[PDB]
């Protein structure tokens, strides 16, 4: 694979006409304040195509 | 059973909390493909298979 290109997985919320946010901050899927967990209710938001 | 003959049952006619599921962090795997966790408890199908 070539990593070098990656798309964000979620948000919570989507874009606005041409909206730009690169914020690679833990991405929070439930209750979970995340401070770095990752895998349950907190993911990393970043997914390489590779 | 063993994963050759593996276990089938339809479930239908019925509610699906997968909240439940996505919460539960005994789960070392809990993964979705084509769709997000967090929608499914928004979404409908004829038929699920366990």
């Amino acid at each position: 694979g070539n990593y070098n290109y990656l798309y964000r997985l979620f948000r919570k919320s989507n874009l606005k006409p041409f909206e730009r946010d690169i914020s690679t901050e833990i991405y929070q899927a439930g209750s979970t304040p995340c401070n770095g967990v990752k895998g349950f209710n907190c993911y990393f938001p970043l997914q390489s195509y590779g | 059973a063993s994963v050759y003959a593996w276990n089938r049952k339809r479930i239908s006619n019925c509610v699906a909390d997968y909240s439940v599921l996505y919460n539960s962090a005994s789960f070392s795997t809990f993964k979705c493909y084509g769709v997000s966790p967090t929608k499914l408890n928004d979404l409908c199908f004829t038929n699920v298979y366990a």
